[PDB]
RNA sequence: ACCAUAGUAGGCCUAAAAGCAGCCAUCAAUUGAGAAAGCGUUAAAGCUCAACAAAUUCACCAACAUAAUCCCAAAAACUAAU
């Protein structure tokens, strides 16, 4: 029938929305599917939300790959903060260094996406790295001994902008 | 009587009229067309960085590596195209793309000239170090369209049954 | 159409003050005999029912939730504004026809029954006596205006007299038009 | 296969608070108590007054003369404003606000009695004055191109051009009067008084040599 | 669904990259240990057009993005 | 067929064809695209 | 020249491709130098459409125009001698380039019209009524514009519009 | 690739291209071979088998096209135009199956 | 059919009646004469 | 004509914003493809552009109905014209 692409937590599998009418209008059934993503994600228990490709065939069956997991919440966690920025480049969203990235790298080299390349991982790095621009969270060369006075720092800076961020929300929810 | 703007055009006067028609542009017409005249000399072109790093990847190509199987590009979907490249590179030998119109002067200026009637259409440079033919056929033979046109080994000019034979040998 | 540039006179009639009067007559004869006679039973939708909040009208849709517990019966709820149930109960009993609700609490249960009275016709010829009113009243406004133009003619003259003359009497039938064409419609709405 | 050319870019021209053009009042805030009289040399004859850019690089050329009101105003600005980028182009207007009267009879149609009364306001311009600059970071195409309905919509024939199409043009202009074949024109004949053609000639016609008939303009005149 | 963390981990190790059950993080490796190739990158400043040398891959690379932009501009009056 | 002065193609599958001494844009895709030169 | 030929045998289709021989250019052309071929061999604003042994060397069997890209005229001569070619259909010059139809050529239909230096399609003009005035009068277009440069040993400027 | 792909080409079973890189009239025989094994054409119907028949002292390019219709369409392609025998082989498929 | 508005060489709308070749020509003729008489009438 | 794969659903609000109600960044893989220039979905999906590989005629704007008694000299593209 075609290809749908799913980004689903490791161990959320609901059958819902947005889940529920992509599969319903394939005619696939969703308890089969959230029963075998259970029994393929039930190695894992992280939370760490994955991307996944559906091939539902024309008669009604369906066959599933599974990736590596999403580099938006692989810099959330290796940066520490919950939600990205949300005016990339006016304000930092995180700090992290090139450890995390090639870890990071190294850890999605053996994804569908990047597997069939073959590439070395100076590329998957600069994907990463890219990525983080977009993100907001700022990369540096060789911090490892004021890492700890940068997170100090950085976490009193973004939790006082979290707090201004909120004022400005409230202030606007009442004038509105 | 109409003042000394109007929107009708205001017609002139018949003296007006004579004047302007006399007073008319008239354009220079040469003697002789020059669009099919002989032309101008030829106004080189100058090499640019593109065509440059072009000439200089063939050279690298044709200098360094062994096996330089030249083979018809087919236009197939990407995802077999990916798997073919995986497929290639588990063996190790790796596939490029160069435009004709660098790739034939550059034939023609090296020893290679032999090579003009096999990149006429759409081309592959099949490029392996330390080559080892029979992996490659093996893995040709599964895309029964997609058929290899020739290339070298060594030194040694070779069609599709040169290659076929020295991969059994 | 002659119309003057209303504005070289100045003095002796104000076609911008006859102009907005007109207007002015219009707008209530408009709003006053379409929110009275719009009712035809069912007044388009219940949801703009006039309760009365801090000394002013405002919808039930607006200080309300109003939704359809059954195609006859529709389910109010106080929760936007639940200060004025009793008026919103006491409107809802008294609005166009008879339409008595049950006091559920916050809940509000409104039956819709008749949509068979067949009260149109009359319905139509009120509409057509409130018209023929409104129509008096024009012609009486156009009267005054007439006077004092009468009352000017001393020295001013008697063609700008005329051409002034002329003026109200398009804006007048252009009025006149204008009511008869809201009375089109709105016969055409209950029919 | 294809060379790959190198792109403009734009990193010194600035963009203003504002880029987007300013409303402009139907009538002045003083208004003209005392009627004047219409005269027809403020359109008449070629424009010496704003013919030259001054900061944008891209305008609005008239190849004629006419009056501009508050709606070809109301229309050009909604029109840019709507069709303009505010983040990568700015504009600017090049006339004044409409202040030059126009009468209307109005009370009473037979011919005399005195003037009429003043009904609305309009902008003189001669041909060859710029209406509205804009620029940016902007090519030159885009703006051509949704600038060419308002050049369309002006009442006087009107262009969307650049600095180097306006020098072009002026270019083109000059060579074919320095290249013109025959040995007659309008400028000379009118200079040297052959022929007795000043009788029916016009004084403003050895200035406008051929080139302006009322507010018309020829550009193929020489 | 998942927490994320706060302490030295996030200094000393990635938390988060840990894919399967066991709670087995990998620990940061010396820097002796990772190549050059990390190192001679560039994070911040993105390269420009003049930076780059025109006998490079990568300014090529830049110029047909800028290619592209260019031909998306000029394309924003489509009137299809 | 909407006759018009000026001819322009409202999609990428209208073409221009010199019918009959008049100018026509044909659309097959969409009919209502049908434009003849007066 | 090519040709294809097809050969039908049993439920089996061979398509070849023929190849005959040609004639080329004459030996000597009065100007060399000149790289266009009417524009080297001195024919411009000479011919017209009573010269049919021009116009005849370059036409498809079939009455069909050539391609410049294959005849090599510049753009100006190659629209000339394409209005020259359809003034010649129309007038009825070219009798052997027209398409064999054994079963069109039996019912006859009216007489053809004779008629020359046509410029517009026989089928395609409507009658002028009004004709017009002595100062605003429709004058019916004679001829190709195109062909205005032609050589006037007369002198006098050809009537386009009469 | 785009007329074979519309035309519907569910009715052949095989279609074979001999040829020889090395002559100096096989960039119309190359040609018509890439159109044909387009990926619209191959994505169009799987049950045909397309063969490209390499030799070097042939030098007569050649296409035989074999369908159910127990026909065989054999094109001695060294002269033709590619675009001609595309529209040939389509007319002639189109017509007889 | 065709009608000239007012006469037919004074009012708003006139005969649009063009220029022929011989005017041309005369005109010329004449400046040509008036230029050899303004050269002859500088020295 | 010639085809369209990768991080990725780039980050925020919104029931949903996956190139496309909106705001900010606009990086990076394959020689070769813009966090996407037009259609389309509630959200997707999907259909086109420019990018490589195949060639390379030229390719910027310019065309516009009508009245009444009956259309209105007929006609003519080349024998030499300041
Ligand atoms: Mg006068
Ligand atoms: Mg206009
Ligand atoms: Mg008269
Ligand atoms: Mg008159
Ligand atoms: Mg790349
Ligand atoms: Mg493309
Ligand atoms: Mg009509
Ligand atoms: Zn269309
Ligand atoms: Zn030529």
């Amino acid at each position: 029938s075609g290809m749908i692409r799913a980004i689903v937590r490791a161990g959320q599998a609901r059958p819902g929305p947005p889940l529920g009418p992509i599969l319903g209008q394939r005619g696939v059934s969703i308890n089969q599917f959230c029963k075998e993503f259970n029994e393929k994600t039930k190695d894992i228990k992280e939370g760490i939300p994955l991307p996944t490709k559906i091939f539902v065939k024309p008669d009604r069956t369906f066959e599933i790959k599974i990736g590596q997991p999403t580099v938006s919440y692989f810099l959330k966690a290796a940066a520490g903060i919950e939600k990205g920025a949300r005016h990339t480049g006016k304000e930092v969203a995180g700090l992290v260094t090139l450890k995390h990235v090639y870890e990071i790298a190294r850890v999605k080299a053996q994804d569908d996406a990047f597997a069939l390349q073959d590439v070395p991982l100076s590329s998957v790095v600069r994907s990463i790295i890219g990525s983080a621009r977009s993100l907001g969270i700022r990369v540096v060369k060789d911090l490892s001994s004021e890492e700890l006075a940068a997170f100090q720092k950085e976490r009193a800076l973004f939790l006082a902008a979290q707090r201004e961020a909120d004022l400005a929300a409230q202030a606007e929810a009442a004038k509105k | 009587g109409s003042k000394a703007v109007t929107r009708h055009r205001r017609v002139m006067h018949f003296e007006r009229q004579k004047l302007m028609a006399v007073t008319e542009y008239i354009p220079p017409k040469p003697t002789i067309n020059p669009r099919c005249l002989p032309p101008p000399p030829t106004p080189p072109q100058e090499e640019t960085g593109l065509v440059r790093l072009l000439r200089r990847e063939i050279a690298a190509v044709f200098r360094d590596n062994r096996m330089i199987a030249v083979c018809q590009h087919v236009a197939l979907s990407a995802e077999d195209k990916l798997l073919l490249r995986h497929q290639l590179r588990k063996h190790k030998i790796l596939m490029k793309i160069f435009p004709n119109q660098v790739l034939k002067p550059f034939l023609e200026e090296s020893k290679y000239q032999n090579l003009l009637p096999l990149f006429v259409g759409h081309n592959l440079l099949l490029v392996s170090e330390e080559p080892k033919v029979k992996e490659m056929v093996r893995i040709l033979k599964g895309i029964p369209f997609l058929p290899l046109l020739g290339g070298c080994i060594d030194d040694t000019i070779l069609s599709r049954q040169g290659f076929i034979n020295y991969s059994k040998l | 159409r002659v119309n003057i540039n209303a504005a070289l006179v100045e003095d002796i009639i104000n076609l911008e003050e006859v102009n907005e009067e007109m207007k002015s007559v219009i707008e209530a004869l408009k709003d006053n005999f379409n929110k009275t006679l719009n009712i035809r039973t069912s007044p388009g939708s219940l949801d703009k029912i006039a309760v009365v909040t801090a000394d002013g009208k405002l919808a039930l849709n607006q200080i309300s939730q109003i939704s359809m517990k059954s195609p006859q019966l529709i389910l109010v709820n106080m929760a936007s504004f639940p200060e004025c149930t009793a008026a919103a109960i006491k409107a809802i009993r008294e609005s166009g026809m008879n339409l008595n609700p049950e006091v559920e609490g916050t809940l509000i249960r409104v039956p819709i029954p008749q949509v068979t009275r067949e009260h149109r016709e009359m319905l139509v010829k009120l509409a057509k006596q409130n018209t023929n009113k409104a129509k008096d009243s024009l012609r009486k406004v156009r009267t005054n205006s007439m006077n004092k133009l009468k009352k000017s003619k001393d020295t001013v003259s008697e063609d700008t007299i005329r051409l002034i003359e002329k003026q109200i009497s398009q804006m007048a039938d252009d009025t006149v038009a204008e009511l008869d064409r809201h009375l089109a419609v709105k016969t055409k709405e209950l029919l | 296969f294809k060379t790959l050319l190198p792109v403009p870019t734009f990193e010194d021209v600035a963009i203003p608070e504002k880029p987007k053009l300013r409303f402009v009042e139907r009538v002045p805030l003083v208004p003209k108590v005392r009627r004047e009289r219409k005269n027809l040399s403020d359109i008449r004859g070629p424009s010496t007054e704003a013919t030259e850019f001054t900061e944008g690089r891209f305008a609005i050329l008239a190849l004629g003369g006419g009056y501009l009101h508050w709606g070809h105003f109301e229309m050009m600005r909604l029109t840019i404003n709507r069709s303009m980028d505010p983040k990568n182009m700015f504009a600017l207007w090049r006339v004044p606000a409409p202040f030059k009267p126009i009468t209307r009879k109005g009370m009473g149609q037979r011919m005399g009695g005195g003037k009429g009364a003043i009904d609305h306001y309009v902008t003189p311009v001669k041909a060859g004055r710029l209406i509205v600059e804009m620029g940016g970071r902007c090519e030159f195409k885009e703006v051509q191109g949704f600038l060419d309905l308002v050049a369309h919509k002006l009442p006087f024939p009107a262009k969307a051009v650049s600095r180097e199409t306006l020098e072009k043009m002026r270019k083109d202009q000059e060579e074919r009067e320095r290249n013109n074949q025959n040995p007659w024109t309008f400028e000379r004949i009118a200079t040297a008084n052959m022929l007795g053609i000043r009788k029916v000639l016009s004084p403003y016609d050895l200035t406008h040599k051929g080139r302006y008939w009322g507010k018309f303009y020829t550009p193929e005149r020489v | 669904p998942e927490v994320c963390t706060d302490p030295f981990r996030l200094t000393t190790h990635a938390m988060g990259v840990n894919i399967y059950k066991e709670g087995q993080d990998v620990v940061l490796k010396p820097d002796s240990e990772y190549p050059e190739w990390l190192f001679e990158m560039n994070v911040g400043p993105p390269k420009k057009l003049e930076e780059l040398d025109p006998e490079t891959r990568e300014y090529w690379r830049l110029l047909r993005k800028h290619n592209i932009w260019r031909h998306n501009r000029l394309s924003k009056n489509r009137k299809f | 067929f909407k006759t018009k002065g000026v001819l322009k193609k409202r999609c990428r599958d209208c073409y221009l064809v010199k019918r009959r001494g008049r100018w026509f844009i044909y659309c097959k895709t969409n009919p209502k695209h049908k434009q003849r030169q007066m | 020249f090519r040709e294809v030929v097809e050969i039908l045998d049993g439920k089996t289709t061979i398509i070849e491709g023929r190849i005959t021989e040609t004639p080329q250019e004459s030996p000597n052309p009065p100007n060399p130098t000149g790289q266009c071929p009417i524009c080297r061999w001195n024919l411009k604003h000479k011919y017209n459409y009573e010269d049919v042994l021009l116009l005849s060397q370059f036409i498809r069997p079939h009455g069909g125009m050539l391609p410049r890209r294959i005849t090599g005229l510049c753009q100006e001569e190659h629209l000339k001698i394409e209005e020259c070619v359809k003034m010649a259909h129309r007038a009825g010059l070219l009798p052997n380039h027209r398409p064999k139809l054994p079963e069109g050529f039996v019912p006859k239909s009216k007489p053809r019209l004779n008629r020359y230096l046509t410029r517009w399609s026989p089928r395609s003009v409507k009658p002028i009524y009004n004709k017009g005035h002595r100062w605003n009068k429709v004058r019916m277009p004679v001829g190709s514009p195109l062909l205005k440069d032609n050589v006037s040993y007369s002198g006098r400027p050809l009537l386009l519009y009469h | 690739a785009a007329a074979l792909a519309r035309l519907g080409l569910r009715a052949v079973k095989q279609v074979r291209v001999q040829f020889c890189p090395f002559e100096k009239n096989v960039e119309s025989t190359r040609t018509f071979l890439q159109a044909v094994s387009s990926e619209k054409v191959r994505c169009t119907n799987l049950n045909c088998s397309v063969i490209a028949d390499v030799r070097h002292d042939g030098s007569e390019p050649c296409v035989d096209v074999l369908f159910g219709d127990g026909h065989r369409l054999i094109m001695r392609g060294a002269h033709l135009t590619a675009q001609e025998m595309l529209t040939a082989f389509a007319s002639h498929i189109q017509a007889r199956g | 059919r065709n009608r000239i508005p007012g006469r037919q060489w004074i009012g708003k709308h006139r005969r649009p009646r063009p220029v022929s070749a011989q005017a041309k020509q005369n005109m010329i003729r004449r400046l040509e004469t008036e230029a050899e008489n303004q050269y002859w009438l500088s020295r």
